[PDB]
RNA sequence: CCCCACUAUGCUUAGCCCUAAACCUCAACAGUUAAAUCAACAAAACUGCUCGCCAGAACACUACGAGCCACAGCUUAAAACUCAAA
């Protein structure tokens, strides 16, 4: 309201490629979190339910980070068998 | 020079012109992508209404208004009333995550209007008012 | 006057070498599987470097190369494990042929 | 204690800006303050539109007043800045130079948590 | 006995603990040029420590300083001042690609 | 259950009420990691010291009594009939 317009969440179009601007804009709002925040603000999320969701999202991150860290550590061993026949 | 995605600040002087007009002078296309409707209103830089169109005004009813075909039709209808008033370049300010959020932008392009920028002005509170309770459907 | 084991370990090159991180060592190729090269460099485990595109032909069994060691043994512990997971190999970068 | 008065004045001319600063610095002395300095941060555009005393401002002058005063002078001086028509916004905060910064040795690595579950074959 | 036995000593090869970019520097609420380096240029949202790369103690000094500068009339909220858009990027975040 | 609308209520001030899956269902303090590791599961197993609590299920977060700004209330809290299981 009291801020200047056409600065925030504004993306300019290059060579009439509007699709790329909208994909770029939608990627800025998702990385910042506005998209999911706008979807969770449509209906009131009770504190107890919001605390149950934050824990699930934090435990999934931990697991997915370690699972990914092991996949990148063991991808060196995805080469051909050097002792083929033994 | 290169191409930046950031809008040209008014104060600092630039060379980006559209039909001899600065970014500030370009008219604005306010799109309100709701869940069951999509309202479009084209205004000038001096807040003068040029065109208004919506799915309801195009002969859609109830659940046909919350579709991408009705939003596109309303964009074509708002791009035909503003093109008679000398509008070519517009600044889109979309408000809402509805179905006709991008479909109305395509309809404006199918009416002879050229989009130079896409602004998002979806109301996000820093907790303010309490929404309706979750539903069991 | 028999030399002890504590004297061998103090004066060994590996011991004096210090941390392997970014250390230039000389390897010996002892086994080649397609492009991959299996290289010994005086350590417990070998390193598996890929054949350089520039001069692949020169890398045959016995060729002595230059390495830049990073780890002497690739290990890590992951969520829930009671011991470290080892791939039984060293990490190093191939820097070409030792041109004596 | 030592405070810092972030003062945002209304965009006016030099004669009126100096009259407000003096009128503001005399209010501190009347409340028992020992003014130490008067820095000028320059006149800039406000980050957002500020509405004060039935006026919508878009520009203002930023002035800092470092001083010493008793604890009871802050509540009396915050009520004086609300009635002045040439003061857009004014806040009093504890001076950041009276808060020593503890030396840091660097980031301490944290090892993954161990022995969280029993070593049994589930 | 034997003189080749090892000795009780702290690791001499140990490397100094890493430090953040803002280690040893004073974070003020008047330095909007430094506080705008840790906020999104489109939304004005404060970045986390996985992006800024700051420590817990300095990440909370930027946060506390940004919130105080915003409500005092020093720093915007919904966007980043365009003047500080051509400043060195220190945060690990790429939007466009 | 879905839609709309609206009230008590949620806010403030002044008093009251005194409850909860008030549950990290894992008392407070001190200590240990050895030995017989430990029914199972869950969040590995123990020691010393102390307070509090519990002894089949149900009747029973009841009845009576007492106390309390509580008068459709809270706290404390039985028995008889009944079953051979829970
Ligand atoms: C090992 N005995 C199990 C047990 O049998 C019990 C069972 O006992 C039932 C009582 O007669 C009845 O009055 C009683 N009814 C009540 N209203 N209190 C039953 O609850 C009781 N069953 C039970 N506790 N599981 O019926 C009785 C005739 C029984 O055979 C005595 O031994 O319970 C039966 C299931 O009710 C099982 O089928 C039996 O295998
Ligand atoms: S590392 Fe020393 S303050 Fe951040
Ligand atoms: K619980
Ligand atoms: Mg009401
Ligand atoms: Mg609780
Ligand atoms: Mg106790
Ligand atoms: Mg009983
Ligand atoms: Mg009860
Ligand atoms: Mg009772
Ligand atoms: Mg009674």
């Amino acid at each position: 309201a009291k801020h200047l317009k056409f600065i925030a969440r504004t993306v300019m179009v290059q060579e009439g490629n509007v699709e790329s601007a909208y994909r770029t804009l939608n990627r800025i709002l998702t990385m910042d979190g506005l998209i999911e925040d706008i979807k969770h603000r449509r209906y009131y999320e009770k504190p107890c339910r919001r605390r149950q969701r934050e824990s699930y999202e934090r435990c999934r991150r931990i697991y997915n980070m370690e699972m990914a860290r092991k996949i990148n550590f063991l991808m060196r061993k995805n080469r051909a068998d050097p002792w083929q026949g033994c | 020079t290169k191409f930046s995605i950031y809008p040209p600040i008014p104060g600092e002087e630039s060379s980006l012109r559209w039909a001899g007009k600065k970014f500030e002078e370009i008219p604005i296309a306010h799109i309100k992508a709701s869940h069951n409707n999509t309202q479009i209103q084209v205004v000038s830089a001096s807040n003068e209404p040029l065109a208004f169109a919506s799915c309801g005004t195009e002969g859609f009813r109830n659940a046909k208004k919350g579709t991408g075909i009705a939003a596109q039709t309303a964009g074509i209808a708002a791009a035909a009333r503003a093109k008679q008033k000398g509008v070519i370049h517009i600044r889109v300010v979309v408000k809402g995550l509805g179905p006709g959020r991008l479909s109305a932008m395509h309809g404006l392009i199918m009416g002879g209007l050229e989009v130079i920028s896409i602004t998002d002005n979806t109301p996000i509170p820093h907790n303010g008012c309490r929404p309706r309770k979750a539903r069991k459907l | 006057n028999v030399e002890s084991f504590a004297s061998m370990l103090r004066h060994s090159p590996l011991t004096q070498m210090g941390p392997a991180k970014d250390k230039l060592v000389i390897g010996r190729i002892f086994h080649i599987v397609e492009n991959d090269l299996y290289i010994d460099f005086g350590g417990k485990f070998h390193c598996v470097c890929r054949r350089p595109e520039v001069d692949g032909e020169k890398y045959q069994k016995g060729t002595r190369v230059r390495l830049r060691l990073l780890d002497l043994e690739l290990t890590s512990r992951f969520l829930g494990a009671t011991t470290d997971t080892t791939v039984l190999e060293a990490n190093a970068v191939l820097l070409g042929i030792q041109e004596s | 204690p030592r405070y810092e008065l972030a003062l945002i004045l209304k965009a006016m001319q030099r004669p009126e800006t100096a009259a407000t600063l003096k009128r503001t610095i005399e209010a501190l002395m009347d409340r028992g303050a020992i003014v130490r300095d008067l820095e000028n941060l320059g006149e800039r555009a406000l980050p957002y539109r500020i509405s004060a005393h039935s006026q919508q401002h878009n520009r203002g002058g930023y002035f800092l007043v470092d001083f010493y005063a008793p604890t009871a002078a802050v509540e009396s001086m915050v009520e004086h800045l609300s009635r002045d028509i040439d003061v857009i916004r004014g806040n009093i905060v504890k001076h950041p130079l009276t808060q020593e910064l503890k030396e840091c040795e660097g980031i301490v690595p944290v090892p993954l948590a161990e022995k969280l579950y029993s070593t049994k074959k589930r | 006995s034997n003189e080749d036995l090892p000795i009780s000593m702290e690791n001499p090869y140990k490397e100094p603990l890493k430090k953040c970019i803002l280690c040893g520097k004073h974070v003020d609420y008047k330095n909007v040029q430094l506080l705008s380096q840790f906020v999104s240029p489109f939304t004005g949202c404060i970045y986390g420590r996985h992006i800024t790369g700051l420590c817990g103690k300095k990440q909370k000094e930027i946060t506390k300083a940004i919130k105080r500068a915003q409500i005092m009339g020093f720093m915007p909220v919904t966007y980043k001042d365009p003047a500080y858009l051509k400043d060195p990027k220190v945060c690990n975040i790429r939007y466009r690609e």
